[PDB]
């Protein structure tokens, strides 16, 4: 339907909001996504470390889990994500398991079980020949 | 897997879950993969494994090919064709391995430990059944059958009825009580009277309660110090007014002689013990208690008492309606309050009733029993009695289980190995007690932290929920028994227990926690519709025992502030909420020990 693309289809967008205003991030629909998988079978917490400052972003009239950042910026949750945030075990993500062992996990191990993308081109279309008969 | 083998061998075999080889046609060209690539093909540095999987084929390929994920081509390389043909023949030595732990088991129960399966149980159904007007009196004998239809791909369903009643020409035409709610005004209430067709309304009615039909005794507002005016017409002499609620039947068309066979359809919350009086010619009430053989326990469940009708009992006397007989009965409701202490509640009553259990339980099959037969269902007999003018059940079928499904009786074993009929434990005692008792909805322990400070407390309290089939007080969300059947699952409890155990089950108080939510909902609702909506998907979640024929889920004491902001979320017409505002009476709150949660939305 829409342009031709040489990698992949969407046909279903994103919906990116617009960027001629600031914009709200609700993370209150975020939880049963995060619900979805198998081993997890709750969240015990959702907010912000006083990392929010540096551009003012305000939360939003009475809820917790909105956000709102300011006008030219996006967000990068976890910087240079497993070495950085995720491995290090100063806790950004707090992994609790049976009770109170709160096992963790290195930045190599992961990436193994990381769902690793494919690069796909899509080539043209075509009706292959049939074997030429001699009709005339 | 082998289709053409496996109907013919699950049929057999009882076939559990659990599987000695897992081992997948995917999984299996693996091991032939790592297999093959150790032998050489001769002389080269390349081994067999180039050879079985040659050209654009893995065994991810051949996997799918063979379970037919791809649509099978017509070119496949012979060597490899040669291969997939192996493994669908060696389909039928794992299947029939596969099958051997189901059966190990079951030799294990039936051979060696001796146990059987228990056998269909038959349903017994409440029948009442008029006469014509051409005889009065009309006798059938124990093993008379009733019937309705057929089953489905069987026989026909029979009732026969345990005891041989005979039938008289009669009915119930009058019922009314008098209460004592107050001193000196006391209410007279009409809900049954065949003389002005009125009939007894709205499947069920309150025992002494405010009916709306009531006039005030004027000759009583005053106690008496006219004919000696009392309720009901004049009487005699003095008669005591006794604070006791007392009700009066009116028989119709019965003569002195005959006997007279009522079932009641109760759901009483406490036993009243009651006293039956009966007319006379002189206009004195005498005991008729001698002559009451009852079942149902002074009026505690559903059951059929038959009274032969005693002699010198007057059709005409005062101080009461001329044309009918009249039975009373005192009541004796026990003090307590609340709506657990009131009176029975009374689905309804019938004459010439007597009840009929099912004839032959091996013929019927299995689909009968899934379901309670349906009301008004049995209208006539087997064998044609020509004086009978019609049969009837008003309700039908309580009671009778199916014939136990190899599923089912493993299970039934599998906790007779576990505590065998000794509640010794915690554990032991939460399924001895949910296995026998219907009416129970599930048991939660006394906690964590109440077993581990312990200084020497004897008394363990045990508390039971229970379903909203059997509850005692008229609360939807709040369910309570009574305290004498309460005490009496602990005294069968007792047997089983430890002598030192003093072991008692008692209903919990519900604690009620608060939540305040502000929802942003679809684009196209009507928020108010959209409130009582998920409201009551979120009442049925976290109050289970609420929403009627609801099976038993075990549930913890513990509601998640997460868990349940995420229950939320996946209403369909949810589409973001803002705050919870978690309101015990925001975190999570855990419930203390004794004690059940109950949320409140206002």
């Amino acid at each position: 339907e829409g342009p031709l693309l040489e990698h992949g289809w969407i046909p279903e967008l994103p919906a990116a909001r617009d960027y001629t205003q600031r914009l709200t991030l609700n993370l209150s629909r975020l939880v049963n996504s995060l619900l979805e998988i198998e081993g997890i079978k709750h969240v015990n917490r959702l907010r912000l470390d006083d990392s929010f400052d540096k551009t003012a972003i305000e939360p939003v009239k009475g809820d917790t889990w909105s956000w709102s950042i300011k006008e030219g910026y996006y967000p990068r949750l976890w910087g240079e994500d497993p070495l950085n945030q995720l491995a290090q075990q100063n806790g950004p993500l707090r992994v609790i398991a049976k009770g109170g062992i709160s096992v963790s996990v290195s930045k190599e191990q992961i990436q193994a079980s990381l769902p690793s993308q494919s690069l796909i081109q899509n080539e043209p279309v075509i009706l292959a020949y049939g074997q030429h008969r001699d009709v005339g | 897997e082998l289709n053409e083998l496996t109907n013919k061998l699950s049929n057999l075999v009882p076939m559990t879950d659990f599987k000695l080889d897992n081992r997948a046609s995917l999984q299996l060209l693996k091991y032939i993969e790592a297999y093959t690539k150790i032998i050489p093909f001769n002389s080269g540095d390349k081994y067999w494994n180039d050879f079985f999987f040659m050209s654009g084929n893995t065994p991810e390929k051949l996997a799918k090919l063979y379970q037919k994920e791809i649509e099978p081509n017509g070119e496949l390389l012979p060597q490899q064709a040669f291969l997939l043909a192996v493994l669908r023949l060696l389909e039928t030595p794992i299947s029939l391995l596969n099958v051997l732990p189901a059966a190990h088991r079951e030799l294990y129960y039936r051979e060696l430990l001796g146990l059987s399966s228990h056998a269909a149980q038959p349903d017994q159904v409440a029948l009442s059944m008029e006469l014509n007007s051409t005889v009065m009196e009309q006798l059938l004998p124990e093993g008379t059958l009733f019937e309705a239809g057929q089953d489905e791909q069987g026989n026909a369903l029979q009732y026969a009825l345990d005891a041989s009643l005979l039938a008289n020409r009669g009915y119930i035409s009058d019922l009314r009580w008098l209460r004592n709610d107050g001193e000196k005004q006391w209410v007279t209430s009409a809900p049954w009277d065949l003389q002005a067709q009125v009939s007894l309304p709205s499947d069920g009615i309150r025992l002494f309660g405010k009916t709306n039909s009531d006039q005030q005794v004027f000759g009583g507002v005053l106690i008496t110090s006219m004919y000696h005016l009392t309720p009901f017409g004049y009487s005699s002499d003095i008669e005591p007014l006794e604070e006791n609620p007392a009700l009066y039947l009116g028989f119709t068309d019965v003569k002195p002689g005959q006997t007279l066979a009522l079932y009641w359809k109760l759901k009483s919350p406490q036993q009243p013990t009651v006293s039956w009086y009966y007319l006379d010619q002189h206009n004195q009430w005498a005991e008729l208690d001698s002559w009451v053989s009852d079942g149902t326990q002074n009026l505690y469940q559903d059951g059929t008492w038959h009274v032969e009708l005693p002699v010198d009992a007057s059709n005409q006397a005062e101080q009461m309606p001329v044309g009918r007989y009249w039975l009373r009965a005192v009541v004796e409701v026990p003090a307590h309050e609340g709506a657990l202490g009131k009176a029975p509640w009374l689905y309804g009553l019938i004459y010439n009733a007597m009840t009929a259990t099912l004839v032959n339980v091996d013929s019927i099959s299995d689909s009968h029993f899934l379901t309670p037969l349906p009301a008004s269902s049995i209208q006539r007999p087997v064998e044609p009695i020509i004086v009978l003018a019609s049969v009837n059940q008003p309700w039908a079928s309580w009671g009778g289980r199916i014939p136990e499904s190899y599923s089912a009786f493993f299970e039934r074993i599998a906790q007779n190995l576990s505590h065998r009929n000794r509640s010794l434990t915690w554990g032991n005692m939460v399924t001895l007690l949910k296995e026998r008792y219907v009416s129970i909805f599930d048991v939660k322990y006394p906690g964590n932290d109440e077993l581990t400070r312990v200084p020497a407390l004897e008394q363990q309290q045990l508390t039971v929920i229970p379903a909203n089939r059997y509850n005692d007080s008229d609360d939807s969300l709040r369910p309570v028994l009574n305290p004498a059947r309460l005490q009496e699952m602990a005294d069968w409890l007792q047997q089983k227990d430890s002598p030192w155990a003093s072991i008692e089950v008692r209903n919990p108080e519900y604690l009620d926690v608060k939540i305040h939510y502000e929802v942003i909902f679809k684009p196209d609702v009507n928020e108010d519709f959209g409130y009582r909506q998920l409201q009551q998907q979120l009442c049925e979640v976290y109050m289970p025992w609420s929403i009627d024929e609801q099976r038993p889920v075990v549930l913890n004491n513990s509601i998640n502030y997460f868990q349940l902001l995420a229950t939320i979320q996946q209403q369909p017409l949810v589409e973001r909420v803002t705050r919870l505002t978690l309101h015990r009476a925001t975190a999570s709150v855990e419930a203390k020990d004794n004690e059940v949660l109950i949320l409140v939305w206002e």
